[PDB]
RNA sequence: UAGUGAACCAGUACCGUGAGGGAAAGGUGAAAAGCACCCCGGAAGGGGAGUGAAAUAGAUCCUGAAACCGUGUGCCUACAACAAGUCAAAGCUCGUUAAUGAGUGAUGGCGUGCCUUUUGUAGAAUGAACCGGCGAGUUACGAUUGCAUGCGAGGUUAAGUC
RNA sequence: AUCCGGGAGUCAGACUGCGAGUGAUAAGAUCCGUAGUCGAAAGGGAAACAGCCCAGACCACCAGCUAAGGUCCCAAAAUAU
RNA sequence: GGUGUAGUGGUAGGAGAGCGUUCUAAGGGCGUUGAAGGUCGAUCGUGAGGACGGCUGGAGCGCUUAGAAGUGAGAAUGCCG
């Protein structure tokens, strides 16, 4: 058994996956492989740090429109959390930049709350 | 029955194809482990 | 209609490299000048490319065309062909090989 | 118009003649879905509610059953022999919106 | 993919603050000029777009330096050469070149490429006038 | 690169005084119909014109991958410390096996390769210049155990003849 | 958990908390008991760090709560009472 | 076979089920209106892997069931080009 046309099939395969790569890679069958390996661990890493970094934007944008109405960088949530609001605090942020209205709205119930 | 076949259940094995690998669970040293005279060619001594 | 005659010459016993300084020097350049250019260079590779330009004006000239003098030196190449291999006696009983290369060099002249 | 839903365990803005891209629902294509729970109204006089406010049902309807693409997963410890070797590939559900809260 | 305002490098509009720094010491007054070069306290980050302000700072030679420290917090240099440390300054730097006092807010700032952009929208008046009227900024107060 | 070392003028070329050692190298098309004639050039080599279904089958002649060397161009790059990626992402260009599209990437976070051997590796322990091909638990005779099949207080042939 | 069979690896271990010995009540020393982690363990903290404090990844998501340790700025959270 | 409860880090190693190459047999098929091989593609499956289309190419090759092996390459201060 001769064999032909196995090897070449897994080394293209593997080769369309590094497209891209600075360097030679392009064209070296033998280093080409290995950072296929650890963009795979960067991979892995990276699908579970997209959530921790949105966390601390979006607490970031909160503290600043929550500093603009006079309230504190963490009393929003202890207000808000007496007052029995439960807001994501993705939706928090886009209210914070967009509807100054509704956010300044949420900012003086929880003013209310924690005002016993 | 005819010539286009089915075995009785159960009646013949595989194989088992040794150091091909390292996913099959036999690559690297063929279920023979480290270093030693059990893990050489030919090694191992006589009976008792 | 067509234009831009072509030219080779195949298997010229010189270095590929040395004869890529002299192709840069024509790439977008007229044939009036071209000529006068590689009469005053002193290299191998002047006396080569030389006659690739007359010889791809010919063909333009006494196949398809005229207007000798709007023609416009527009696609230059180097490319490397079949390599010799000899050996010499080094020193203290071994040896080392040695290249002898050689190139194809083609010329393609529009119009302009 | 406003509408922050809880679908899922997530949260969503919502307008009209829109699409979301939700979790499955088991509800076949081209049919209603009313989701209930409305956190924020907006508009111009928002009404915020102590959690779900009062009198707010989302109708909508759904478009089709799709995935997403998919996400290799490879692990692999250095200087020792392993493979693990994955793929993933979840659904998910298209919603048109319509009316927000009669 | 979602919805998050990224902000794009032509639409945050900047401002023109004055900052006092009449008997404040050096670190609370770079504390909170640091915290204003990389825009914060607006809701319109990202963390690529210079969405700073601009920042001046007047009267550097009444800066506090609290106990002791008017003797004692020697800088160092060093010039690449043999026997090179050159620890000429103290705090003498209080009276000669108080707009140099640009280095204890270069500390506080990152050290990338937009610590080096934002690093140069501070202009530090050891008098007490602009001249950058034209530009009509503004005042903040500190009882921060 | 298999099969004799040897598909081809091989125990030859070549190496050692000698006994001895010992290679590489197959393929145009059906038919040589293997390019008359013209032009450049000292020639080699080429461009027309023809033969041919095809000459990008023109004699190093079926198909023609990879390293390696060139040409043209859509995007980016001259205050910047970078295991060279991935995650986030403005602008610019493009249009697919139609779908939660493709290329490129200003800028920000995080991040010390692959093997083997070790109580321990990024190691300054030990191996690889790159690409391609070849390149390692098999068979005969016995022993033992699991599974399956036919008979079952019984089972079963061997050498040998047609 | 025991019994009957088929098939192996392993016989160089480390450091940390606690009892001892030799040592100079010196060593990341050496040699023994005893528990954990590493070997065969990825994630958070101690600037960086196999062995220390918290905790054991089937997989996806731009949701939420806490441990160890923290909250002026690099860098998320009190310039808290 | 809806639906509950529980579980799913891992080296030496033990156990189970599959992907792929060449050949043999039987059945059913494709191919000068273009087979094997090469190149490009934004496609499918949990895995090894499998289709479809565009270009090149010029005489053989797939599919189903069972069988037999010179049955899979990244490292030997590997051998040949």
């Amino acid at each position: 058994v001769k064999g032909g046309t196995v090897t070449r099939k897994r080394r293209k395969k593997v080769l369309k996956l590094a497209k891209g790569y600075y360097g030679s890679k392009h064209t070296l069958f033998k280093s080409a492989k290995e950072q296929v390996m650890n963009s795979y661990y960067y991979a892995f890493r990276d699908r579970r740090q997209k959530k921790r970094d949105f966390r601390k934007l979006w607490i970031a944008r909160i503290n600043a429109a929550a500093r603009m109405n006079g309230l504190s960088y963490s009393k929003l949530m202890h207000g808000l959390k007496l007052a029995e609001i439960d807001i994501n605090r993705k939706m928090l942020a886009d209210l914070a930049v967009n509807d100054a209205a509704a956010f300044t709205a949420l900012a003086e119930q929880a003013k209310d709350a924690l005002s016993k | 029955m005819k010539l286009h076949l089915k075995p009785a259940e159960g009646s013949r094995q595989v194989r088992n194809r040794v150091g091909r690998g390292t996913s099959s669970g036999n690559g690297k040293t063929a279920g023979r482990g480290q270093k030693g005279q059990k893990a050489r060619s030919g090694g191992g001594v006589r009976l008792g | 209609q067509i234009t831009s005659a072509k030219a080779t010459a195949k298997t010229v016993r010189t270095s590929p490299r040395k004869a890529r300084l002299v192709i840069d020097l024509i790439r977008g350049k007229s044939v009036a000048d071209a000529i006068s250019i590689l009469k005053f260079t002193p290299n191998k590779s002047a006396g080569i490319i030389e006659k690739v330009l007359m010889s791809a004006v010919a063909n333009a000239e006494n196949n398809f065309d005229l207007d000798v003098e709007s023609l416009v030196v527009s696609e230059a190449f180097v490319n490397e062909g079949p390599t010799m291999k000899r050996f010499r006696p080094r020193a203290k009983g071994s040896a080392s090989p040695i290249n002898k290369r050689t190139s194809h060099i083609t010329v393609v002249v529009t119009e302009k | 118009m406003y509408a922050i839903i809880k679908t899922g365990g997530k949260q969503v803005k919502v307008e009209v003649g829109q699409a979301i891209y939700v979790e499955k629902l088991n509800v076949e294509a081209g049919e209603k879905v009313v989701f209930d729970e409305v956190i924020l109204v907006g508009g111009e006089s928002t009404k915020v509610g102590a959690p779900t406010v009062a009198g707010a049902t989302v109708e909508g309807t759904v478009e089709k059953h799709g995935k997403q693409k998919k996400v290799v997963t490879f692990q692999y410890k250095p200087k020792k022999h392993s493979h693990r070797k994955q793929g993933h590939r979840q659904p998910y559900t298209k919603v048109m919106i319509e009316a927000i809260n009669a | 993919m979602r919805t998050t305002y990224m902000a794009k490098a032509g639409e945050v509009e900047r401002k023109w603050y004055v900052v006092d720094a009449t008997d404040v010491p050096l670190g609370r007054l770079s504390a909170v000029v640091a915290s204003v070069l990389r825009g914060k306290n607006k809701p319109t980050f990202t963390p690529h777009v210079d969405t700073g302000d601009f920042v001046i700072v007047i009267n550097a030679d009444k800066v506090k330096l609290t106990g002791k420290k008017a003797t004692d917090k020697i800088y160092y240099r060093h010039s690449m050469y043999p026997g090179g440390l050159k620890s000429v300054t103290a705090g003498e730097l209080r009276d000669k070149n108080s707009r140099r006092l640009e280095t204890s807010v270069k500390g506080m700032l990152p050290k990338n490429t937009l610590g080096r952009k934002q690093f140069t929208k501070l202009n530090v008046y050891g008098g007490a006038e602009h001249p950058h009227a034209a530009q009509q900024p503004e005042v903040l107060d500190i009882t921060n």
